């Protein structure tokens, strides 16, 4: 069936060269969408309004964990050093265009690790399964 | 019974077939916890079977608590109480000729 | 919990030990063994929970670099997809094994095979319960002076 | 080549602690050479 | 290569749970006697593993 895996195939598919990629992939459940401490330090106000309006297509707690594990692969495609397990994914910011698709836009922190590591533009695939967003950011150096 | 005499010597043989001496020997290693039996057999002792109804209904004479040695778990507990000792978990599966 | 004892050497066959009571076997160590907390064991299967979660990502990397290679050997695009979709419901299976063995290692036999824990106490311990939270017993009872 | 026992390797007030300590363990002894829970088992 | 890891950040923290102890003022044998007692559950636990 239609699973991410079989899309998310296609989309790994694309990468070898000239870019770092980062795989994450998280529990729906896992993510503590009642928590608006969390939701605070990790998610902007315009991430939040998509991810609690009814014109995502999906439940609250699908619509955050998606986002969630986008940051993180966006991280990981950035390879930068870690502030620790802490640290706020709040600059690096996960919105959808004018056809639905992830944008990935970086600020602060992100921003200047991504210029220092000479990161052209990131981009970004994501659905889900059941129980998890998947999510495969990639970031050309 | 009779099958009991062929249960007990046929477990001897087994430990001597294994190079065991006295179990007792097992606890050194292991607890007298863990040490199990699950003998089984198609049928209890048929003389104590047959002899429970039949001779006794003839009134000929008979070693009265007869009726145990019916029982199919009466040849395991033999073999327990007078080679083993143990307080390990003791089973017994009845399946006629697939036992 | 469920549970068969044999009795030691007793010469008569219908005589009533006492093997049931190798159920409370243990060492009273000095200490508990931090099993007994349930928080401490929630934090050790949430923390394994984490090493599944990258070792999943991993797995998936890898199967990212094995396309790539299948890809080199010339293979049919239908063939690799078969095999990368196949490969992936596989390595998603595999997470959910790890996720049991963790809930099962933990959660439901932690006790089993240890000496310094009664089956006892551990089978009640799986739920938060202790020795004090027995409340009911039913006896065998036969109206024998002995039993 | 059979030959049974009759006393338990254990004795009747080591019996519920032999029951009780799953590290219990026989050892020959050394005069007899029979196997027994020796009295210092604990 | 998991267990190790996992093992080593035992250790780790039990590094760490023994300078808590010395701050909370405990017996130097308790925290000995903790500390070896936990030391022998954690190799215990990945042999487990």
């Amino acid at each position: 069936v239609s699973l991410e895996s079989v899309l998310s195939r296609e989309a790994r598919r694309l990468e070898s060269v000239n870019t770092r990629v980062g795989v994450d992939v998280e529990d729906i459940s896992a993510i503590n969408t009642d928590n608006d401490t969390f939701l605070d330090r990790n998610f902007t106000e315009a991430e939040q309004k998509y991810c609690l309006a009814s014109k995502s297509g999906r439940s609250p707690q699908k619509a955050f964990a998606g986002r969630w594990t986008a940051k993180e692969a966006v991280f990981k495609a950035l390879g930068v050093s870690s502030k620790g397990a802490g640290a706020a994914l709040k600059d690096i910011e996960i919105l959808v265009d004018e056809n639905g698709a992830p944008t990935v836009s970086l600020h602060g922190a992100a921003a200047e690790a991504a210029k220092k590591a000479g990161i052209k533009s990131v981009s970004v695939s994501i659905s889900y399964t059941d129980s998890q967003a998947a999510a495969i950011a990639t970031a050309q150096l | 019974d009779p099958v009991c005499l062929f249960v007990l010597v046929s477990t001897v043989e087994a430990l001597l077939s294994s190079g065991i001496t006295d179990p007792y020997e097992f606890y050194k290693y292991v607890h007298v916890s863990e040490l199990g039996n699950c003998i089984g057999s198609g049928m209890g002792g048929a003389t104590a079977l047959r002899g429970m109804h039949r001779d006794r209904f003839l009134d000929k004479p008979l070693q009265n608590d007869i009726l145990q040695e019916s029982f199919i778990n009466t040849m395991s507990a033999w073999v327990n109480m007078l080679l083993l000792s143990s307080s390990g978990p003791i089973k017994t599966p009845v399946a006629a000729c697939a036992t | 919990l469920t549970t068969t004892a044999s009795d030691k050497i007793g010469r008569s066959v219908p005589a009533p030990g006492q093997g049931v009571l190798t159920t409370a076997r243990e060492h009273r160590g000095k200490f508990p063994s931090p099993l007994l907390d349930i928080n401490y064991r929630r934090r050790q299967i949430e923390r394994r929970t984490k090493q599944v979660m990258e070792e999943k990502e991993a797995e998936f990397e890898y199967l990212a670099a094995e396309i790539e290679a299948l890809k080199a050997e010339g293979r049919p695009q239908s063939e690799i997809e078969e095999y990368a979709a196949h490969r992936a419901a596989h390595i998603e299976k595999t997470a959910e094994k790890q996720a049991k063995e963790i809930l099962r290692s933990f959660g439901n036999f932690f006790w089993k095979n240890d000496p310094t824990i009664a089956p006892l106490r551990g089978a009640l311990a799986v739920w938060g319960l202790t020795i004090d939270d027995l409340d009911v017993a039913s006896f065998h009872g036969t109206s024998t002076k002995a039993n | 080549l059979f030959q049974a026992k009759e006393k338990a390797p254990y004795t009747d007030e080591q019996l519920s602690a032999v029951l009780l300590n799953p590290d219990a363990r026989v050892v020959e002894d050394k005069k007899t050479g029979q196997l027994i829970f020796p009295p210092n088992f604990m």
